[PDB]
RNA sequence: CGCUACUACCGAUUGGAUGGUUUAGUGAGGCCCUCGGAUCGGCCCCGCCGGGGUGCCCUGGCGGAGCGCUGA
RNA sequence: UGGUGACUCUAGAUAACCUCGGGCCGAUCGCACGCCGGCGGCGACGACCCAUUCGAACGUCUGCCCUAUCAACUUUCGAUGGUAGUCGCCGUGCCUACCAUGGUGACCACGGGUGACGGGGAAUCAGGGUUCGAUUCCGGAGAGGGAGCCUGAGAAACGGCUACCACAUCCAAGGAAGGCAGCAGGCGCGCAAAUU
RNA sequence: AAACUGCGAAUGGCUCAUUAAAUCAGUUAUGGUUCCUUUGGUCGCUCGUACUUGGAUAACUGUGGUAAUUCU
């Protein structure tokens, strides 16, 4: 697919795409290395961040985002911007003076790198904490659990 | 607030400065400098709380200004100079040496060193890093910048610094059988040998140590002080040898005490 | 108007209190450091450039 | 005056936020350095901190460089012919990062030509005059004549650069924000990026 | 249904007051940019024995009565 | 070279650039001192830069009173996100241009009220709880109300400046000057609070 | 003494008007920034009048203006 779809050309920024070709240079193929980082705490670079073509700065494997912070999890609720979803996440607070529990959620507007494709609702993403990405985005989705029911 | 605060309040001054709530509304905001705020003793402390030379903060400054008082071998005038842990206080008009060195208890203790102990401290490396062509430089918790280091030395080990020269003598790796100081947290000024260390990415690590009683108690990684290497300490250790007795031994001991002296 | 002259050959200076605008209509409409001839104001000044 | 705050943007619910205090200094922003092509000004700001901004206000020069080639030089910038973020920029003629602009392509030529043994462009094919041939053939030694004709054989130039060159300028992308450092820098379009800024150029046509 | 009193409503009509919010017009004052150039200097230059061309004759401060260049 | 869980880190190599408003690489000062001229101790001060010392700033997670006689709000003039930039000390719809149609809500969004600064904490209390917290500690905000700035490392500073709005002082009417929610003190307000 | 220069005057003190995920508390991050000062390191690392360069300006002397100011 193409990845020009912007008014602007898109590539990565640590990748030089036009070192001297010649005959010695080409020998029917033109090759274009793809900069993809592992990042930490265990967490395994997807095939497609690395064999694919996909330009996305604010990828945690192949972008300009460093995961540090909080670790979280969540449920996908809403798939509908671009490379950003809505996850949602569920938790029960707990009132002293009845000793019991209501249930609270919270909404997160997370990254989403066009690594995860088949993504649905329903899925759970780990999501890792980074800089301010927008208004709202401080977290970046690090792995993709399907919901119970893959078949 | 607009720029830098310049005081510290009486109450809200660190406890292990062991001041009162009623001889005034500050205490000594100590001056930026080798250690932190809330982990340094300031000079005035020292010279009119601790060693009681001096019944007023005048009488620490005329001490002070006499230049009589050493800090790592080096004369200093500021009455709120921060002196924090290893630090050596040289004082030759008496003739004695202290290092600055935690009680059981988490306050600095005033503990009298021989004036040979007094050429050396010993130093936590906080960083390592090559700059500049190459050149190795290390940054201790004295923030003390000390070059070509030996290619051995890591972060989190312990270096025996000589005042003199500013040199690195010795140096202690941060590993298990190790003993090692406290110098922050609950346990702080607890000595015991490191048995174990939870390496935890992304967070704190947790490293365990055993006291020499046998009692066994867990710190943050950057709260631990590699004192000696084995169970040998290279620097004397206060009366308690960092053994955190519970209060019901304390009391025991303060009950003999009594009854040998009356 | 008063008139505060100096010479500075010799550091020394003067107030002479000019009130006849006769002898007032050489400075006027005139900006300041602006060299004029002190003639206007007596048979003494005459040669002065002020 | 020109606030970079956020407590004057709405909240992401959609609900509006009262301002619980005035505008403070650090929050504070500029005019925008409209960095036009022009004879060289630039006016140094103070900034937080005590360091200095280089606001510049016209710029002619820059250092541009030539990636394939590794050849960094010191070259005029003729014009800006491209701009992603609004085309109004290229009708005012701003001077911004990653801003497509026309440099001067003589510096290249000169060490294209002193490391010389390429395929023929206009070194022949578009002029002949003279006090330059003592810089394309001279009179080498053995060594030296080996040593160009062991450049010759990898030497050779993308078409496109190729009529960029007959042409006299280059097309450029600034790799650096003029109205901050005040340098206009960058490099030479190459590859499929050139490719990409050319179609676009002439889809604004 | 008559006496008597206090609240409250709808309030006949809107005389009432520290009031807020707003479309449109105007808009002080800073800051920035493009200009402006009152004025103040420095070089080249007609100059004066307190001036290297030594049959003393002439850098540098000036005493050296152009605006041509240049800086603030 | 070395380091991190993780760098597009650190260090290294190359080609060039290097701001009229222009970056550092010392025309500074004291005390003790001795040769044919040489050398030199201990200081003071100053300047780039690297080190989180004191911080500040901006983010993560969770937690806040009453109200539905407030149920849909945001999206025009940024509302949610994407791309490029501008500005900023920096991350960022922070602000522009283009693009997508998003974002929040009965798990209470949005609006309204609060005699609401928040917390440490206080009163009362069998176990639960109820009420309070302007108030000496920590954090925030303000200096009559707004707004805009200079200087500076740090202020949108008010025992700084500039203007407007309100109030108000002196004047020879031309002009000049102002900011006690600092310590005392006065008036006013009040049920309600001290020494110029 | 005065004055030029350097530093501080952004701390402290007062108050609780604003303020309802705002502030604030605990937790965490800056690998997204700045940081006077202190402390330690760096500070002949640059191949291109020096046994010390230039112009002012206060304080001071002197003449003043305004009813009036920490005006000048």
């Amino acid at each position: 697919a193409d990845i020009q779809t912007e008014r602007a050309y898109q590539k990565q920024p640590t990748i030089f795409q036009n070192k001297k070709r010649v005959l010695l240079g080409e020998t029917g193929k033109e090759k274009l290395p793809r900069y993809y980082k592992n990042i930490g705490l265990g967490f395994k670079t997807p095939k497609e961040a690395i064999e694919g073509t996909y330009i996305d700065k604010k990828c945690p494997f192949t972008g300009n985002v460093s995961i540090r912070g909080r670790i979280l999890s969540g449920v996908v609720t809403k798939m509908k911007m671009q490379r950003t979803i809505v996850i949602r996440r569920d938790y029960l607070h707990y009132i002293r003076k009845y000793n019991r529990f209501e249930k609270r959620h919270k909404n997160m507007s997370v990254h989403l790198s066009p690594c995860f494709r088949d993504v649905q609702i329903g899925d759970i993403v780990t999501v890792g904490e980074c800089r301010p990405l927008s208004k709202t985005v401080r977290f970046n989705v690090l792995k993709v659990t399907k919901a119970a029911g893959t078949k | 607030a607009r720029g830098p605060k310049k005081h510290l309040k009486r109450v809200a001054a660190p406890k292990h400065w062991m001041l009162d709530k009623l001889t005034g509304v500050f205490a000594p905001r100590p001056s930026t400098g080798p250690h932190k705020l809330r982990e340094c003793l300031p000079l005035i402390i020292f010279l009119r709380n601790r060693l009681k030379y001096a019944l007023t903060g005048d009488e620490v400054k005329k001490i002070c200004m006499q230049r009589f008082i050493k800090i790592d071998g080096k004369v200093r005038t500021d009455i709120t100079y921060p002196a924090g842990f290893m630090d050596v206080i040289s004082i030759d008009k008496t003739g004695e040496n202290f290092r600055l060195i935690y009680d059981t208890k988490g306050r600095f203790a005033v503990h009298r060193i021989t004036p040979e102990e007094a050429k050396y401290k010993l130093c936590k490396v906080r960083k390592i890093f090559v700059g500049t062509k190459g050149i190795p430089h290390l940054v201790t918790h004295d923030a003390r910048t000390i070059r070509y280091p030996d290619p051995l030395i890591k972060v989190n080990d312990t270096i025996q610094i000589d005042l003199e020269t500013g040199k690195i003598t010795d140096f202690i790796k941060f590993d298990t059988g190790n003993l090692c100081m406290v110098t922050g947290g609950a346990n702080l000024g607890r000595i015991g040998v490191i048995t174990n260390r939870e390496r935890h990415p992304g967070s704190f690590d947790v490293v365990h140590v055993k006291d020499a009683n046998g009692n066994s108690f867990a710190t943050r990684l950057s709260n631990i002080f590699v004192i000696g290497k084995g169970n040998k300490p290279w620097i004397s250790l206060p009366r308690g040898k960092g053994i955190r007795l519970t209060i019901a031994e304390e009391r025991d001991k303060r009950l003999a005490a009594k009854q040998s002296s009356g | 108007m008063k008139l505060n002259i100096s010479f500075p050959a010799t550091g020394c200076q003067k107030l002479i209190e000019v009130d006849d605008e006769r002898k007032l209509r050489t400075f006027y409409e005139k900006r300041m450091a602006t060299e004029v001839a002190a003639d206007a104001l007596g048979e003494e000044w005459k040669g002065y450039v002020v | 005056g020109i606030s970079r705050d956020n407590w004057h943007k709405r909240r992401k619910t959609g609900g509006k936020r009262k301002p619980y205090h005035k505008k403070r200094k650090y929050e504070l922003g500029r005019p925008a350095a409209n960095t036009k092509i022009g004879p060289r000004r630039i006016h140094t700001v103070r900034v937080r901190g005590g360091n200095k901004k280089y606001r510049a206000l016209r710029l002619d020069v820059g250092n541009f460089s030539w990636g394939s080639e590794c050849c960094t030089r010191k070259t005029r910038i003729i014009d800006v012919v491209y701009n992603a973020s609004n085309n109004e920029l290229v009708r005012t003629k701003t001077l911004v990062k990653n801003c497509i602009v026309l440099i001067d392509s003589t510096p290249y030529r000169q060490w294209y030509e002193s490391h010389y043994a390429l395929p023929l462009g206009r070194k022949k094919g578009a002029k002949l005059t003279p006090e330059e041939e003592e810089i394309l053939n001279k009179k080498r030694s053995k060594k030296i004549q080996k040593k160009y004709d062991e450049r010759k054989k990898n030497a050779k130039i993308s078409s496109l650069l190729e009529e960029q060159f007959q042409q006299g300028k280059l097309l450029a992308c600034i790799a650096s924000r003029p109205g901050q450092c005040g340098r206009a820098d960058g490099y030479v379009l190459e590859g499929k990026e050139l490719e990409f800024y050319l179609r676009k150029i002439k889809a604004r046509k």
